[PDB]
RNA sequence: UAUACCUCUGCU
RNA sequence: AGUAGUAACAAGAGGG
């Protein structure tokens, strides 16, 4: 009706106080006077509530409570009083009033409240339909990372979400702005229809939508799956020493599934290379591995991800590599190289910044479409060469224009004149440049540039004007009229026998999985990732130390070639593995040959680096490098470091912050002034004695003759006396 | 056997059993009485650290202002505030070099804020000193009072609504030499009652004009009080509260420093605990990667002593001007305001003192203003001596305090000074045998020094230490210490080859928050949940923390389970609810229902968790949108509570609005005082805002914008809504005339 | 307030919403009006807007 | 001056 | 007395 609101305003304007405030204070100033109050923000709410809950009438409530509930209930408890709450027309009330309402108060329809509070009820829906696995116990390494805390967010900005909220609950008071995106329009239709005829405060609906729609993040320590629905249940899935396996209800998004499939395949390929029979090991892991509880093989059968490690897994199982795609009505089919993705913004000729998913690396395509085909050679923003043929000159030229745009050269970007706008399904930004240049390509060809070529029979050039020239042509363009196989060592080749995919050329960038990976494999350790490989490997040596120490003494070649050291080898750089093994084994035999000198910790520390065919090189090392989550870490040869830290106080070997086990208490009282197993063909003796000359670096050790003593900067600010031993080790 | 808990440290490392050294289950220290003793201490101590500087009487206030900067370089390790302008600018330039375009973007982001920011933004904030009343008031109340007195005088640029205009009015208001203010006072009337005449206390208001000094002193005044509930300290200390004039300028200066600190890896501010730890982990990773195997590494666990007392407003003016170099001069001079007012700041001396006569058995209160004109026979020896020193700085009941700072005044720009010292330690700047990096938030810092030998570290410490002394930063020699990189401490985070837990830090947050039944249940379960994630609260202890929370919640709110044999004021009405309810499991805990929570549940709100198990009528009553218990606040303040760990940030919680989302009664002590009338002002303001929302529902979500009147806006809406209701809808022709005649009638009454 | 008057009309009668502020609106024909009279004759300001 | 009462307040 | 601890509480204000 709107009758009683204007009637009350007249009654308020009749009051000479209220008419002054209503006239004097502006709309902008009303926000200030709304928050005008005597009331402090409570310093100690926990104390005050305990103080106040002893009182008869601690709760304030609207005066209309006196008309709704009785003054006294059935047991004679006073429910409300007439005392006004300081600074308002609200009255002081007993907690018995709240109880009386909940048992005998007016009932209302609230059945569609789960649509208003959808963000909350979705959490219960995921938990109710969740599936628990077993609890494994191990040292859980947690990377502090920014992650989403709001699953099922329809991703918009704060201002975009404000417009949507306004449209749903305050449709009449929408400002000058309107619904821009098709996301905004479709969300508004759904919200309007879901929330229709739902008796609840619009303030609360506006609030719940603001929380639901807008993306929010937090820095949290996460082990394993980082996606929203797994971040939701970190308290439940991880502790200090345990992993409660759990799949939330609902289906995983393809984005999360493609990202984690790539990580799973990469880890599988990196593991297989350092084994004796890679293809059998890769196949063994493929059939045992699952992602989000779904087995890895059926994912590889249905998922079209194009990535070198995934394709090696697809090739080993005999599954078609997603080798092809379409663009401008031509089927591109890659015959050599690989696609590496990098989204970046670049300026056009019209100074328009646009985010392009630009491709990098050397690639080769056999392209073919309607009435014309080509053989493209491409680099990062480069058309290396395109040999094109077809039934008509226009068909060739139409394909040529498509390739020139597909190359992503700086030539063609700078040759764009005007703004790029096409359709109301809007296409991706590659088609914006294509459709621009398909209509008019006058500036493209002028700015592309010409090159001179040698007159070859069968080949001819295409000029900017459209003429066929024999000895001149546009940069890169020439005009002229698939099974796979995988060997024991995971090299993918074609029918001709040329290299398509290499395990060595798989990307070494790890990154943390979005969905949980479980390799149910004896080739892998219990937990995923590289910190786990370090900790489990060093834990295993300590646990089986008595067996491996005597195996070190008697038959070391069987110790070094233990299969439990293979995961450790993935963390070592490919090139370094041999020389590291050469260095380690030389250092170990020095400990055997130089009797008296025996360090259990030094053996345990360096033992995993043995597991590779050793090199005969004579380089010195103050550390071995280890690749852990992208960054290189340096395990030092002499003493403790971040990667390996023997703590005498605890009697514990700490590997990257986590205790890996106590070694024997014997090893506390186990030392000798002379330290073998530090430098190849040398022996550390004791403190730096200046009688034997000035300090030499480790690279300068070749100067010293057989049996000559000298002072050396060995590492960690220590200067130490060293002698060159006469007879060298095996 | 004598039991000794600390002998656990023989086997367990200190960091791994660090909870046993945090006694946070007991009540923390509280100040009783006044903080005048502490405010005088701070003022006296601050001037002693700057004592070799230059004194000058101020042209406007007449206050005796000590300038220590560019003063004699210190000759001992005692706390000094002899910062050197040239050395500060070198460090701030060194920051600009290392982060090109940072100062550009930070300024440009601050300029965009200055243009968009409304006067409304100063309503959001903690207690502020009201010059109008010479006391602390809420932020919005002190703003409205300052706008009202500005409007009564010739200052209405803020009428527009943009904040920069209010800031002009503040600078223009110093020119007035007769600023009018309405002080309130009590009167004792007599009125007849049927047949005896009783005395009646009433409150009138008296217009008083102020001197040009009087207003100026009050605008530069910052209030003081003792800081309560502070852990880890034997003695109390004074905290400070900014006034309404300086507040708005401080907002924009801190907003610049925030944008600077947001893009500095070496800043701990303004990021949270986990991100702070990640930042410390990155610099250790960065220091180890950049170094060689020959080099050493030591970490200083660092505290700066007398941090605020030795940071200088004149130095902040040097920073603000250097950070804003090349920007519009209006923007540079706007941000320069806050440092200027801080350089000419004066400190209120608090409540004063209480005296006591044992023989006569009487007590009395003297104000801090009386400390000038009063005999010193009353006071003890230490207190006397402080009053004698404070008289030399006393100006119209407030001690002058040109140098230094005080807690609660100013936030993030002081960290940028510290970060610039950390940034100096790059290898390419120092070009010698040592080099450093680290993290810093306020006085607390973690410095990592690398070098080739142990003596290189000693030279690097001294180089860092003395460079800090050159800009008035004093590293504590007694509280700081050094060791090889591997362990350190930082804002009570403990690193031992990786961060370990400090659960006992968080023990005060385990309990009933005391907001209301709805909010506390959500807050309690989330506290348990977040501590499982962030502070290694194990699963068994977490279960027991749920069990103990329900106990505390049941006793506090008197809402024990409906089948209990207890007797309280609430047991009977909850018993009636219990018996009538079919599905008992649906009842909330506040309605005598069972605890649904275990580990897996903690993130689901209680109403949401019990919804499917509720009786329809109970659920219909519980969540009834037309119930008198809820206070329908704005969207910005929906499901928010206040918590202290930092200063005091808001805590958002997940909860369904029910009859349990109630608000406890207001404090009523104002009824006895001369400010009794503020309650009626508030009552009238709320009724006006309540009626406006019936014409503008959107105002509760997004704050409306207009220079037009509230009445004229409501009138405009009354006509056009009534138009649409008749032109296409459900309303009669006679009703349209009845509404428009009322709008004509309302327009007739001005 | 000006846009609230514009949007209240468009909600009940499903019509288009303009970008910039109109000056008048006829209720018979259901058409918005934008005034822009000046010292120029007709064509210089008609075809520009 | 005392002794009874009565009113307001319990973070202001 | 007792709490307490760098200063307070051990009721304050009013019916004058
Ligand atoms: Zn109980």
């Amino acid at each position: 009706s709107g009758m009683e609101r204007i009637k009350e305003l007249m009654e308020m304007v009749k009051n000479s106080r209220m008419r002054e405030i209503l006239t004097t204070t502006s709309v902008d100033h009303m926000a200030v006077i709304k928050k005008y109050t005597s009331g402090r923000q409570e310093k100690n709410p926990a104390l005050r509530m305990k103080w106040m809950m002893a009182m008869k009438y601690p709760i304030s409530a609207s005066s209309r409570i006196r008309e709704m509930i009785p003054e006294k209930d059935e047991d004679g408890n006073t429910l409300w009083t007439n005392t006004k709450d300081a600074g308002s027309n609200r009255v002081l009330v007993s907690p018995n009033a709240v109880t009386w309402w909940n048992r005998a108060g007016p009932v209302s329809d609230v059945v569609h409240y789960p649509r208003v509070y959808k963000m909350y009820f979705d959490r219960l829906e995921r938990l109710t339909h969740g599936t628990f696995g077993p609890v494994k116990f191990y040292n859980q390494v947690k990377v502090r990372k920014r992650v989403d805390i709001n699953p099922g967010h329809k991703d918009l900005t704060s201002r975009e979400a404000q417009e949507v909220i306004m449209e749903v609950v305050f449709p009449n008071e929408v400002g000058a702005r309107t619904l821009s995106s098709d996301a905004q329009l479709t969300i508004t239709k759904e919200k309007k229809e879901e929330l229709k005829n739902c008796k609840i405060s619009p303030i609360m609906v506006a609030y719940m939508l603001e929380r639901e729609l807008v993306r929010r993040t937090r820095f949290l320590p996460i082990a394993g799956a980082t996606s929203s629905t797994y971040v939701e249940v970190l308290h439940l899935t991880q502790g200090t020493c345990w992993e409660q396996q759990y799949t939330p209800g609902g289906e995983a998004e393809n984005d999360d599934l493609d990202q984690t499939l790539i990580i799973a395949s990469r880890n599988i390929v990196r593991r297989s290379i350092v084994a004796i029979d890679p293809l059998a090991s890769l196949l063994s892991m493929c059939h045992t591995t699952s992602i989000s509880s779904e087995p890895l093989v059926e994912i590889l059968r249905s998922n079209p991800t194009d990535e070198q490690a995934v394709n090696i897994c697809k090739a080993a199982l005999g599954i078609r590599i997603n080798n092809s795609f379409s663009f401008g009505g031509y089927n591109f089919k890659r015959v050599k190289g690989s696609s590496q993705r990098t989204e970046k913004a670049v300026l056009t000729g019209n100074l328009q910044t646009l985010t392009m998913t630009i491709f990098e690396g050397y690639e080769e395509f056999n392209v073919s479409g309607k009435r014309a085909s080509a053989v493209l050679k491409k680099g990062a923003q480069r058309l290396i060469q395109a040999i094109i043929g077809g039934r008509t000159l226009e068909d060739i030229l139409n394909l040529m224009i498509t390739l020139m745009v597909f190359s992503q050269e700086e030539k063609m970007l700078k040759a764009v004149r005007g703004d790029l706008n096409f359709v109301n399904q809007r296409l991706n930004p590659m088609y914006q440049l294509l459709r621009h240049f398909q209509k008019d390509s006058s500036t493209l060809l002028k700015n592309w540039g010409t090159e001179e070529i040698d007159p070859i029979m069968g080949i001819a050039g295409i000029m900017p004007d459209g003429t066929i020239n024999k000895t001149q042509t546009l940069m890169g363009v020439r005009l002229s009229q698939i099974r796979v196989n995988i060997d024991k060592y995971l090299r993918v080749r074609n029918e001709k026998g040329e290299l398509l995919i290499s395990p060595e050329e798989v990307s070494e960038a790890q990154g943390q999985e979005k969905l949980p990976i479980n390799y149910n494999s004896s080739l892998m350790w219990e937990v995923n990732g590289p910190e786990s490989i370090l900790t489990n490997t060093y834990h295993w040596i300590i646990k089986n130390w008595e067996l491996l120490k005597t195996q070190w003494m008697t038959d070391p070649t069987v110790l070094y070639n233990r299969i439990e050291f293979e995961p450790f080898q993935t963390l070592i750089p490919k090139g370094n593995r041999a020389i590291y093994s050469g260095f380690t084994r030389t250092l170990f035999q020095q400990m055997r040959d130089v009797e008296g000198t025996f360090d259990s910790i030094q053996i345990i520390k360096l033992l995993p680096f043995s597991a590779h065919p050793p090199s005969l090189g004579r380089t010195q090392f103050s550390s071995f490098t280890l690749n852990i989550r992208g960054a290189p870490l340096r395990l030092l040869i002499r003493g403790n470091s971040q990667v390996f830290n023997y703590n005498q106080m605890e009697n514990v070997i700490i590997v990257l912050g986590k205790s890996v086990g106590s070694p024997e208490r014997s090893i506390l009282t186990e030392s000798s002034s002379i330290e073998s197993a530090v430098l190849r063909g040398f022996l550390i003796l004791g403190k730096a004695n200046s009688k034997y000359g000035p300090v030499l670096t480790i690279g300068e050790l070749d100067k010293l003759g057989r049996g000559e003593k000298a002072n050396v900067l060995i590492g960690q600010g220590d200067t130490v006396l060293v002698m060159k031993r006469k007879r060298d080790s095996s | 056997m004598d039991v000794n808990p600390m002998l656990i440290f023989l086997k367990v490392p200190v960091q791994n059993a660090i909870s046993t050294t945090f006694p946070y289950t007991g009540d923390p220290p509280y100040s009783h009485g006044t903080g005048t003793g502490y405010t005088m201490d701070t003022v006296i101590r601050t001037h002693d650290y700057s004592s070799r500087g230059i004194w000058k009487t101020n042209s406007e206030t007449g206050a005796q202002q000590l300038n220590p900067i560019d003063g004699p370089l210190p000759e001992d390790n005692e706390p000094s505030g002899y910062a050197q302008t040239d050395c500060v600018l070198e460090l701030i330039e060194g920051l600009d070099r290392s982060h090109p375009g940072l100062f550009e973007t930070a300024c440009q982001e601050t300029i965009d804020a200055i243009q968009q920011t409304r006067v409304d933004k100063l309503t959001q904030g903690r207690q502020t000193y009201d010059w109008t009343l010479n006391r602390n008031q809420p932020a919005a109340t002190a703003l409205a009072n300052t706008i009202e007195v500005f409007r009564k005088n010739g200052y209405k640029l803020n009428e527009s609504g943009r904040l920069i205009d209010f800031l002009k009015d503040v600078l223009l208001s110093f020119e007035n030499d007769s600023m009018e203010v309405t002080t309130h006072f009590q009167k004792k009337k007599r009125i007849r009652d049927n047949k005896k005449m009783i005395t009646q206390r009433t409150i009138g208001k008296k217009r008083v004009k102020l001197t040009k000094k009087n207003y100026l002193i009050r605008a530069l005044t910052l209030n003081t009080m003792t800081k309560d509930a502070e852990r880890g300290k034997l003695k109390r200390r004074a905290i400070a509260t900014p006034g309404m004039q300086i507040r708005g300028f401080v907002y924009f200066v801190e907003l610049l420093a925030r944008n600077i600190c947001e893009r500095l890896e070496q800043s701990g501010l303004p990021v949270g605990g986990n991100e702070k730890k990640a930042k410390l982990a990155n610099v250790i990773k960065k220091m180890m990667a950049k170094s060689t195997d020959e080099e050493l590494s030591y970490t200083i666990t660092g505290d700066n002593t007398k941090w605020n007392e030795n940071q200088n407003p004149r130095i902040f003016l040097a920073m603000v001007l250097r950070i804003t170099a090349g920007q519009p001069e209006w923007f540079r001079d706007l941000l320069a305001v806050a440092p200027i007012m801080f350089s000419n700041k004066v400190a209120r001396l608090g409540r004063g003192y209480m005296f006591e006569s044992k023989s006569m058995h009487l007590r009395t209160q003297i104000s801090a203003e009386n400390l000038s004109d009063i005999n010193l026979r009353y006071f003890n020896e230490d207190t006397k001596k402080k009053i004698e020193k404070i008289r030399h700085l006393m100006v119209e009941g407030t001690a002058s305090l040109s140098p230094g700072m005080m807690m609660g005044m100013f936030n993030m720009l002081s960290t940028v000074l510290g970060v610039s010292v950390l940034n100096l330690g790059q290898r390419e700047i120092l070009k010698r045998t040592y080099w450093w990096d680290g993290l810093q938030s306020s006085d607390d810092f973690a410095l990592i020094i690398n070098g080739h030998f142990k003596e290189d570290i000693q030279q690097g410490v001294n180089h860092f230490y003395r460079t800090c002394k050159l800009v008035g930063i004093n590293m504590s020699q007694k509280k700081s210490y050094i060791n090889k990189t591997g362990t350190f401490e930082f804002t009570s985070f403990f690193y031992r080859y990786g961060f370990v837990a400090n659960f006992s830090m968080e023990l005060p947050s385990f309990g009933v928050a005391g907001n209301n039944e709805s909010a506390d249940m959500s807050i309690g379960t989330t506290v348990i949940k977040t501590n499982m994630i962030n502070n290694d609260l194990g699963p068994a202890t977490a279960q027991m923390a749920i069990q103990l929370f329900i106990k505390d919640y049941r006793y506090t709110y008197r809402c024990h389970r409906g089948d209990t044999n207890l007797e309280t004021r609430r047991t009977k009405s909850i018993k009636r609810l219990w018996t009538e309810t079919i599905s008992k499991a649906g009842l909330l805990v506040a309605d005598g229902g069972p605890n649904p929570y275990n580990l897996r549940n903690l993130h689901i709100p209680e109403v949401c968790l019990k919804w499917s198990l509720m009786d329809p009528d109970y659920r219909g009553r519980l969540c009834n949108p037309n119930n008198p218990f809820v206070h329908h606040m704005e969207v910005e303040s929906t499901n928010l509570a206040v918590v202290m760990p930092g200063p005091a940030k808001s805590l958002e919680y997940d909860a369904v609005a029910t009859t349990h989302s109630w608000t406890p009664k207001r404090n009523r002590s104002i009824l006895n005082t001369n400010q009794r009338g503020i309650l009626e002002d508030e009552r009238i303001y709320q009724k006006c805002c309540q009626v406006f929302e019936k014409f503008f529902p959107s105002s509760t979500y997004r704050r409306p914008i207009g220079m037009a009147s509230m009445l004229d806006a409501m009138l405009s809406r009354a006509r056009i809504d009534a138009r649409i209701d008749l032109e296409s809808g459900r309303i009669s022709s006679q009703d349209f005339s009845e509404i428009t005649n009322t709008c004509k009638a309302i327009e007739a009454l001005k | 307030i000006a846009w609230t008057i514009v949007n209240s009309i468009c909600n009940m009668t499903e019509n288009s919403k303009p970008r910039f502020l109109p000056d008048l609106y006829d209720y018979k024909t259901n058409k918005f009006i934008e005034i822009g009279v000046t010292r120029r004759k007709v064509e210089d300001y008609y075809y520009e807007k």
